[PDB]
């Protein structure tokens, strides 16, 4: 629970990584996302992507 | 006039221009100091101006500028290198001798004035001209420090006529000794409010303003610079602190 | 050396993972991280106008020259001093931009002063790259670009800057100039918006921001206070460069043909199709 | 009209119950109205 | 958190599908293969 | 530990071979007089 | 946690687990690497 | 005395004559006549 | 204060003396007689 | 706690062990590798 | 330990053991010795 | 629940259709193909 | 029961589809007239 | 020392530090190594 | 621990990537008529 030094713990089984880590903090990573990470990715990625098969003549 | 003649009157009456100028803007902070309180290394090449006579705006006294430059506040960074260059490091812990990234100033016991005859920041209840009287309104909602947990309770605004603005986030603590922070530096989203600066079981260490209407100049440096405090330090070293202070965005 | 309350504020640190291994304060300057990092890139960038002096010509930065490598060459390299040379001198110049933008950071986490100044020079980042990389990647090799000197890449803007006509016909061009000649409309009041109060005359007791509520209002019938052009620089001086970086990131890769024939898609429209009016009728 | 109940926002977890359900089970009443509109245009008129 | 939803995510469903729809739909419209739509003429 | 062997060489001279690599490729992958991979047409 | 004496930091003896296999290999196999590679380089085709 | 010893000792001469040697070498290859490889290329 | 010393010799003078040596050189070594360098053959 | 003396820190004895074992020995692991490596770079290519 | 008054620091023997034994090195090696390299100077060639 | 009611599905969805069919009727105004009024000669 | 769950489970199906499709990859290499580029020559 | 489940090992969690630094990003590296460099390759040259 | 860690994949991966890197070198570095670096003077 407290090792008095920090504000954080050692190991045991439950209460640690038990409902933090992924619940709070790069909870920003995503939400930010599905408009930068997806957004500017319409006709770039995909611009380099299909050539593959087709400009093989 | 003629081809060749006009680019000298200003090879000259502007190739000291920067250095009329960079004095005008060496006024205040020089002399240089050194490490302690001494006549330091030199100024430069630019050397600080003899002051002019300084009109203060509220009748504040024959304040020169530059002008108190010695050691009136007291400072605490045990001297790691006695050679001028490496850095300092405070004594025991760095926000309570007030060394490194909090800093503040000793000034006179006059606020800032105005014009009406009235001091500058006020509460909510200290001007009743704009209220709550339609709908639900939100002024009163829990708050969260940079620990993740719980800080305390704002609900009232420090107001503003001139900018029409504000300056502070009063907090009523459990008891009532009061305590302040700033204005910028918040990020609020929905119906709770999250500072990432301090932690929640460091705010008592922030000074009760003299009196919870008035901010006298002399108060309004540590208030507004403990905050800086915990943007160097915080905060050493592993686990939800690297998942907290690091990485973000805004 | 350090100033007079340049006492209570050396703390080392500032710096990532590592330590403060490089952070020493030589005299009035920070050589942080990115100190010695600039040490390297200024360093060796002094010779790069002193490169292409004795193979392009002239010693002199009036005439020198490292010139962009050639249109059609493809996705690789150059001669020498014709693009070769000049294809080391950028990751220099933007590896120095760089770790100058974030050697402040090591000052911005040292203290607590905010994390804006990183990014008005990513405005400056933003500005000199959509002429090195943002053009010559794509529309062949990279010899679409500019050269470096001071006289050289003068008659480069003009005598050979007309390849679109005239570019006062460029929407955003002229709306980036819509944003520039902004700048000092708003250095000139507010560089003087502190000045003359406690200097009005000479004697006069000084001036507060309702004085300020007594000009400005007596000035121009709009008053956001003195946070507002603030708001009111930073919205002068940044901008002028992401409508020009937009003036031509359609301009040449996708319209290397006259913008002054971009003002016949205006007069075309179904009402008044058919129809000559004025000067055009 | 959204994606669940009162009262969103919401929520705890979230993020892992917000953007998985608004391009899936949100395209749930579409990507099955998808699935069928795509194998005409396998033959008709990719090949000209 | 840290995504809006009674202010950002409601459109989000309602017209997505709407412009990724006809905004794929816009440069077929006129063009020397699919068509399906201007034969009409003959 | 003198030299910190986990900070400035394990991706700091990652990039410090990195460093004097590629500045080069545009030096003798370059000059006006060699190339042998890119002239293979005149 | 430090020491006083030299290298200490060191740290005897990592001053030669650390700086045995990463650094004195490391200057070694690079001699190794773009050395022999030299070879290859010197007149293929700087002699044209 | 003072200055630095498992700090800044190993590192003051490490990129500091990366910082006048390496950098240096490109004021003797700023040549094409004399350079250890721009010699036939005259 | 106003003119202090134990700064300006030792970075600052040394190039001053050689700021005031400088822009006298270039044209005295380049004047339509002088010079006393390149000339010493003929 | 920091002392007072000559110098700190430190820190004796390291005077000769700490500037002079990685203070003078610059003056030779360098400066006399110089001398030799001089001898294959003094005389390529100053002489055509 | 810290300082408050002119013109510390300074300052001894912080100064003697210290400055004295540092800055010499940087006005010998530069200034008679830097008259050793006038050696293979001041006669080749001023003198044509 | 979330967004409001009265502004966007009782007037707010009239402009979602007002300025959306005046759109696609600017369009079709000078073509020959359809028109289907513009002449009513005969 | 018996054979390996924390040994040869793991490294029985990293080297022995690699012993089955890489393997495999040549003999459809064994092509040059297919082939995913060599369709250009032939 | 060997435990009992599964992995165990494992070596939970000595299967999510160990098989994330170069498994994952040892494998992702290697996919944002090789996907880019197809994109120099793919067109220049087969196409002859 | 599922697999070998400092055993399996620290260099035995490295001739992995190797092992199929070069043994294609020779087939594409190779081919009678691709090269774009052998076939420059003749
Ligand atoms: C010296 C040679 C020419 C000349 C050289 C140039 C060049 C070069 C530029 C201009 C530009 C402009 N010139 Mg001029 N111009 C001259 C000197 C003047 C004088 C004057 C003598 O006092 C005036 C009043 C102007 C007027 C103007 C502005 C209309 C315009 C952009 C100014 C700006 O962005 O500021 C901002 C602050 C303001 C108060 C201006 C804002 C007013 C409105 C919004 C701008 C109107 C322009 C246009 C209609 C845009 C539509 C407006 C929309 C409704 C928003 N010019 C002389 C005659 N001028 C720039 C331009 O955009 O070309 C037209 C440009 O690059
Ligand atoms: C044919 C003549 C055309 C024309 C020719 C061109 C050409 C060519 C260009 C423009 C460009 C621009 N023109 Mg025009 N332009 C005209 C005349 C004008 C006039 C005018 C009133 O006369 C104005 C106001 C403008 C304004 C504009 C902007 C829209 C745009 C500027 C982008 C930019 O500079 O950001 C870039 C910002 C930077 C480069 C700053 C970056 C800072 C860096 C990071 C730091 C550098 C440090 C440095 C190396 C160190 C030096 C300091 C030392 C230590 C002392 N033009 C006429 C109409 N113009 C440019 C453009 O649109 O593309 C973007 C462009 O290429
Ligand atoms: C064979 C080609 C089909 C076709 C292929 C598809 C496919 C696949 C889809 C649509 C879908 C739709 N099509 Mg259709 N569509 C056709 C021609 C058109 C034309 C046109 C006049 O050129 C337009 C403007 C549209 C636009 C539309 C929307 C009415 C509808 C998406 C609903 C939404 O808002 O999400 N289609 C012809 C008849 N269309 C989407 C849909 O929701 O299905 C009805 C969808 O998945
Ligand atoms: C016979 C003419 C002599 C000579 C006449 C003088 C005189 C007089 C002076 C110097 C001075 C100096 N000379 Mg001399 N000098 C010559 C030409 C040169 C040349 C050259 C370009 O050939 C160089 C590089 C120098 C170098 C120098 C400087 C080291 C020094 C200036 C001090 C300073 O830095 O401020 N001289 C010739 C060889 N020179 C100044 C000095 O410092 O005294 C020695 C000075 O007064
Ligand atoms: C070749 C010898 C030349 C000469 C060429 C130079 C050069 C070069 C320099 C000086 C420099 C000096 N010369 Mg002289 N100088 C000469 C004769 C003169 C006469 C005179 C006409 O009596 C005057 C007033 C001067 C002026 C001066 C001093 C201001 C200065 C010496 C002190 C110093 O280093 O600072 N020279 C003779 C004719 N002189 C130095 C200087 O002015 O800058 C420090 C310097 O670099
Ligand atoms: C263009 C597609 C080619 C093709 C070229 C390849 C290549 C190359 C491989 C596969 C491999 C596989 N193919 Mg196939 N495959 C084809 C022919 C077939 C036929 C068939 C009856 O014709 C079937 C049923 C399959 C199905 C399969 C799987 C059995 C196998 C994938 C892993 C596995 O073992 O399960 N292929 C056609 C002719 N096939 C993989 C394999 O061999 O397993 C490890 C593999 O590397
Ligand atoms: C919209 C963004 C605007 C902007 C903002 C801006 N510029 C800024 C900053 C900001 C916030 C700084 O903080 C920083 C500064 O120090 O304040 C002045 C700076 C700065 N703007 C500068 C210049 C500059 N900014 C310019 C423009 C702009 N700056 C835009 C108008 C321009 C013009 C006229 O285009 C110039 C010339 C520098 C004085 C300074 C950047 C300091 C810096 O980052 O130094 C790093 C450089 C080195 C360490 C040198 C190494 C480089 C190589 C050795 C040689 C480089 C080769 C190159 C071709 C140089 C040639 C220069 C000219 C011949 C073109
Ligand atoms: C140092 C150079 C910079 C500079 C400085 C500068 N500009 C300045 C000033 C200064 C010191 C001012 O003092 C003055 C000012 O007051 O700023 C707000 C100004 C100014 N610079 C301005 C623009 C401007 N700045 C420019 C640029 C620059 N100015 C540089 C950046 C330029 C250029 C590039 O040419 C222009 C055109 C104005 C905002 C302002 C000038 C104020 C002025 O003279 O206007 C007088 C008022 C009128 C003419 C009112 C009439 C309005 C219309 C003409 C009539 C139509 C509207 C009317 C409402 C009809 C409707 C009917 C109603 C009755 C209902
Ligand atoms: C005491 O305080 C105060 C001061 O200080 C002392 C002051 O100075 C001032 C006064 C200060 C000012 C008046 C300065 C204010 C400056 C501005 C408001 C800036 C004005 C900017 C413009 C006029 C530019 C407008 C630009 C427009 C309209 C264009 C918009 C851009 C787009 C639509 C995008 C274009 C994108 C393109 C073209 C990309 C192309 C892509 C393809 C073709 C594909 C006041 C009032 C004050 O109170
Ligand atoms: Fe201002």
């Amino acid at each position: 629970a407290d090792k008095t030094i920090f504000n954080d713990h050692l190991n045991t089984n439950p209460k640690t990584n038990l409902r933090l880590w992924v619940a709070f903090q790069m909870m920003k990573g995503a939400g930010w996302a599905g408009g930068v990470f997806f957004g500017t990715l319409l006709l770039i990625g995909f611009f380099r992507v299909v050539g593959r098969m087709l400009p093989i003549q | 006039d003629l081809a060749s003649l006009a680019i000298y009157s200003f090879w000259i009456f502007l190739a000291g221009l920067i250095y009329y100028l960079q004095t005008e803007n060496m006024r205040e902070g020089y002399p240089l100091e050194n490490e302690d309180g001494t006549p330091a290394a030199n100024q430069g090449p630019f050397p600080l101006p003899k002051p002019k006579t300084f009109i203060l705006p509220h009748g504040r006294g024959t304040l020169t500028v530059p002008g108190p430059e010695s050691e009136d506040r007291p400072i605490a960074l045990a001297r790691t290198a006695v050679s001028e260059g490496f850095p300092h490091a405070p004594t025991g812990d760095p926000m309570k001798d007030g060394v490194g990234p909090a800093s503040w100033v000793a000034r006179r016991d006059l606020p800032e004035l105005d014009g009406h005859g009235h001091n500058k920041i006020k509460p909510m209840k200290a001007a009743a001209g704009f209220h709550v009287s339609a709908g639900k309104n939100p002024i009163g909602l829990p708050v969260r420090g940079c620990d993740l947990e719980i800080a305390g309770k704002v609900v009232d605004i420090w107001v503003d006529i001139p900018e029409q603005m504000a300056r502070f986030l009063e907090v009523e603590l459990k008891d009532g000794s009061t305590r302040l922070l700033p204005m910028q530096m918040v990020k609020v989203q929905s119906n709770r409010v999250h500072v990432n600066a301090l932690s929640s079981d460091l705010f008592a260490g922030i000074p009760t303003i003299k009196s919870p209407t008035e901010v006298t100049l002399l108060e309004e440096d540590k208030i507004c610079g403990y905050v800086a405090g915990g943007l160097m330090y915080a905060a050493p070293k592993r686990k939800s602190v690297v998942a907290a202070m690091l990485a973000e965005y805004a | 050396a350090l100033l007079s309350f340049e006492r209570k504020y050396r703390v080392p640190g500032g710096t990532l993972v590592g330590g403060n291994l490089f952070d020493f304060w030589v005299g009035p300057f920070y050589v942080g991280f990115f100190g010695v990092a600039t040490f390297f890139f200024a360093a060796l960038g002094i010779i790069l106008i002193a490169w292409s002096a004795v193979l392009q010509g002239t010693w002199n930065p009036q005439l020198i020259s490292v010139y962009p490598p050639a249109l059609e060459y493809g996705l690789g390299g150059a001669p020498l001093a014709k693009g070769g040379l000049w294809q080391i001198i950028t990751i220099c110049a933007t590896g120095a931009f760089v770790s100058w933008a974030l050697r402040e950071v090591e000052i911005c986490r040292k203290l607590g002063i905010g994390y804006h100044i990183p990014f008005a020079f990513a405005f400056a980042i933003l500005a000199y790259l959509t002429l090195v990389l943002f053009r010559p990647v794509m529309m062949g090799a990279w010899g679409y670009a500019f050269p470096y000197g001071i006289w050289t890449h003068l008659d480069w803007v003009s005598n050979t800057g007309y390849t679109y006509g005239n570019f006062h016909y460029n929407p955003a061009h002229m709306i980036a100039i819509s944003f520039f000649f902004t700048n000092a409309l708003a250095l000139a009041l507010h560089g003087a918006l502190v000045l003359s109060a406690a200097n009005p005359e000479k004697g006069k007791e000084m001036r507060t921001p309702d004085h300020e509520d007594t000009f400005f209002r007596d000035l121009v019938g709009y008053s956001i206070g003195t946070l507002g052009i603030h708001r009111l620089g930073l919205l002068l001086s940044l901008s002028a460069v992401f409508f020009s970086a937009l003036c031509m990131i359609i301009t040449g890769t996708i319209w290397f043909d006259q913008w002054v024939d971009w003002w016949q898609w205006w007069v075309k429209l179904p009402w008044w199709a058919n129809i000559p009016g004025g000067i055009n009728g | 009209a959204d994606k669940s109940d009162l009262g969103y926002t919401g929520l705890t977890d979230e993020q892992a119950q917000e953007l998985h359900s608004v391009y899936m089970s949100g395209l749930w009443l579409f990507s099955a109205v998808a699935i069928v509109a795509h194998l005409a245009v396998y033959i008709w008129r990719p090949w000209f | 958190w840290m995504i809006f939803d009674p202010r950002r995510v409601f459109v989000a469903q309602g017209v997505f599908l709407f412009l990724l729809a006809v905004m794929i739909h816009l440069i077929l419209l006129s063009t020397p293969s699919y068509n399906w739509l201007e034969i009409s003429a003959a």
